[PDB]
């Protein structure tokens, strides 16, 4: 199904198989600048996206749940309704005015889950 | 005790570098044409972001003079503004046996423009027809040396093959921000206390750095960035002669040029589909080009310029004199403003006393106290060497005025030994690279390799 | 901090926040060949450092530990001094002295690391 | 009607202006949509979307 | 200038118009070339004229 095999669906309904979206990120062929500013594009759009989900500790395209508590303010609807009754685009519009601040608290949180876990399982 | 080598990563660690930049120039770059401004192609609009942040311990050597960014700028400038005329008209057809005649007031004190004509070809190849337009003084030279004062000729052909510079392309100093790469840092100083060379103190750091002003001058400088509150000259080598001093103030000395003939255009069609600009008659009396400085505030600076001088010559009275000899492209303050070329010798700045005694000029007696330059005009241009010389700027209509400050000076030393107490000061023709040395100095690039090694003592399972 | 904020206080201050410094390696327009030769940049500084990262066995921008020992010869000052009272600066410039040896040991000694995992890791 | 314009050019015999068609591709990272229903008047939701 | 009992293959003296510095004060101006460079204009009897 490509790049939107399963646009519009819920979010279970398209939470695995993510692999035939995120396995084709780069393409095409010779017309000097004007096209090779698309080859380098990679780096300026997937490895940027790449690091961000990296310096988490989320390497590795898993369904990957680390620290946070989910504020009820930011949605305050029921596990179902977030899950399976929502859809992608509204959800991303609506929530996408405080990934700045979340990308920043999983970041500045993440040296705590690994600052002293080397030398006490020496130890242990 | 036991310990085992570990690794870190985004470590803060640099090495001086040199490498390719970016540049950044504000939101004037952008609303008019293609090929004009010369950035809109190219420049990236600038944030100050990331903000400009203190450093602790830090001690590294600012050499001013072991830096690319000088070298950069200079093949830059060079190579964008050297293809920057190729889309235009490039003159052969004028290279001609013109004719001219007598307009000229037989003994004045004037460097008045001459009147010739020539014979056209019109946009069709082989309807010859003849044509007149204007000539500045210097730029035409005899067609012989014999008594041929009837027959002139252009002064290149000779040498090379040259380009009428389009209008549509303006030579007004925009101001450019450098930048660097990502990966690369720039490094800053805030202390004005700087001599050239060693560990600086205040340290600080920027994404990159402020609006530097490319223009193009010889002896003074003009428009660009200043000091804060005291004369500070910076150089390599005190001991020879042959290098340059390049002088800052705390306070710029105000000066202004006006060119008051009232030119006016002359245009003709020469070729196919291609117009050439020409001064046309000139309406008016004639009055001669010039530039104004204020005496009493120039007589001020050179009274607190000579403090510093003595910083090192305590042996030697400060005396200044004239341009060390040479030609035109280097006795003269020759730079330029306002679509048209200036040619002005500063003698009267540069002969007088200082010997400690500080005499002020205040309460002023007479504000007015001016001292002129009498200036020639050119069209034709030899800019530089490789960077495709021979250029041709058609004339601006009307008068100008272009109000301006000198930022600093270039000076030379002359000498003197066995029982002299007379060395003096001179002007310098500083090159370009001894133009904008005094606005890139500030700032050198550095090279990250965050990748690095720490004790630890970690024994995580084998 | 953002680039270089962190330079110069000491490896105690900065063995924390190591991310800021390798969070950005993209930003800016295009200017043809001229410009784009620093955008393949990434390949030479940050694609091969990450491979060095990599190989040692220390995927995740974080520190990470070795199984190479430490020697005496190298540095021979007390714990405290390194470790919380000098900066990064001079520990480069001295240590890298000794860098290839650290590297040799650290590439080689992989293979002693990586031997036999098919037969260690089938009858789990 | 040149000669007081521009200069002018002939296009060689070889580089005939047959009309020969082209296609168009976004890059990778970017993707086309397309939808099929035939009552959209410049401006509107659609249903009937695709790739 | 040939050597009609000679076997070299020498090189051929001519002189043609030129421009110079100036576009139109014309003058004339001579240089050798190589033979095997220079192809006559015409079959007719105006043979002393040639072009490379
Ligand atoms: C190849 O062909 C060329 C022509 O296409 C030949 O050039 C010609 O050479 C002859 C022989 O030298 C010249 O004719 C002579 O001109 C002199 C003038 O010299 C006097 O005046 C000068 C003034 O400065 C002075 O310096 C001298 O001392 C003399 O006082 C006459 O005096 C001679 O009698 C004779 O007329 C031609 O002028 C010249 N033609 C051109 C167009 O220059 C060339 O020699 C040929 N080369 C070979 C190897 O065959
Ligand atoms: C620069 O020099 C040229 C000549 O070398 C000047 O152009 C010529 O100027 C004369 C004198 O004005 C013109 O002659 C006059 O023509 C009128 C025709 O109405 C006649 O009534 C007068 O008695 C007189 O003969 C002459 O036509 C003109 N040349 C051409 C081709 O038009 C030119 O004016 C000079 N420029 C300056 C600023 O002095
Ligand atoms: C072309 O020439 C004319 C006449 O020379 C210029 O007009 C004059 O310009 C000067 C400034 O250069 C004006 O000076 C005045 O100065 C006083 C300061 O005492 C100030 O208060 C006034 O606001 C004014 O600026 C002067 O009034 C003005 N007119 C005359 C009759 O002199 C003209 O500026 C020149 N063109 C360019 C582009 O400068």
């Amino acid at each position: 199904l490509g790049f939107l095999g399963a646009a519009g669906s819920t979010m279970g309904a398209a939470s695995m198989t993510l692999t035939v979206q995120a396995r084709n990120l780069l393409s095409g062929t010779v017309w000097g600048i004007k096209q090779l500013q698309a080859r380098v594009l990679a780096v300026e759009r997937y490895l940027r996206d790449q690091q961000l989900l990296g310096i988490w500790g989320c390497s590795g395209k898993l369904i990957c749940c680390t620290n946070v508590p989910w504020n009820s303010s930011w949605s305050n609807r029921n596990l179902s309704e977030i899950w399976d009754n929502m859809t992608w685009l509204q959800w991303d519009k609506e929530i996408s005015n405080y990934t700045q601040i979340i990308y920043g608290l999983l970041e500045e949180s993440q040296n705590q889950q690994e600052k002293n876990e080397q030398d006490l399982l020496a130890l242990d | 005790e036991n310990l085992w080598v570990t690794v870190y990563y985004g470590v803060p660690v640099w090495k001086e570098a040199k490498t390719t930049l970016f540049c950044a120039s504000d939101a004037r770059a952008y609303e008019k044409e293609v090929h004009n401004v010369w950035a809109t192609h190219a420049c990236v609009p600038t944030d100050p972001s990331p903000q400009e942040l203190v450093l602790g311990n830090v001690t590294e050597n600012f050499n001013m003079w072991k830096n690319d960014m000088v070298d950069q700028m200079h093949e830059d400038i060079i190579s964008l503004w050297d293809q920057s005329l190729k889309p235009c008209v490039k003159l052969t057809p004028l290279c001609v046996t013109l004719i001219c005649s007598n307009a000229t007031v037989k003994n004045g004190t004037v460097e008045e423009m001459k009147n010739c004509s020539f014979n056209t070809t019109t946009e069709i190849r082989d309807k010859e027809k003849k044509e007149y337009a204007l000539f500045y003084k210097p730029d035409i030279v005899p067609l012989s040396e014999t008594n041929n004062t009837s027959e002139y000729r252009l002064i290149n052909c000779n040498t090379s093959a040259c380009t009428q510079a389009c209008p549509k392309v303006t030579f007004e100093p925009i101001p450019i921000h450098y930048c660097a790469p990502a990966g690369y840092a720039i490094l800053k100083c805030n202390d004005e206390t700087f001599n050239g060379t060693g560990p600086c103190s205040n340290v600080s750091t920027v994404q990159c750095t402020h609006g530097i002003r490319p223009v193009v001058s010889t002896q003074l400088l003009l428009n660009g960035s200043l000091a804060e509150k005291e004369i500070v000259i910076r150089s390599e080598n005190l001991t020879n002669n042959a290098k340059i001093i390049i002088v800052h103030l705390h306070t710029p000395v105000e000066i202004v040029c006006t060119r008051p003939n009232n030119n006016t255009r002359k245009s003709v069609r020469i070729g196919p589909g291609q117009t050439f600009y020409a001064t046309g008659d000139i309406i008016g009396d004639i009055k001669q080009a010039h530039c104004n400085i204020s005496e009493e505030k120039w007589n001020d600076t050179l009274q607190k310029v000579g403090i510093e001088l003595q910083k090192h010559f305590p042996n030697k009275t400060i005396k200044y004199n004239q341009s060390a000899g040479g030609d035109m492209e280097i006795t003269t303050h020759s730079f330029n403003c306002g679509g048209e070329f200036f040619y002005c010798n500063t003698s009267n700045l540069f002969n007088g006393t200082y010997n400690g005694t500080y005499i002020s000029t205040n309460s002023s007696a007479n504000s007015t106290s001016t001292i002129t330059l009498q200036c020639r005009i050119k069209q034709i241009i030899n800019m530089w060497q490789g960077v495709g010389r021979c250029m041709y700027a058609p004339p601006i209509a009307g008068n100008i005025t272009c109000r301006s400050n000198i930022t600093g000076l270039l000076l030379t030393r002359d000498g003197g030994t066995n029982s002299n107490e007379t060395e003096t000061f001179r002007p310098a023709g500083g090159d370009m690279r001894d133009n904008w040395r005094s606005e890139l100095y500030k700032y050198k690039v550095v090279k990250i390799e965050p990748l690095g090694v720490a004790p630890t003592r970690c024994k995580r399972r084998v």
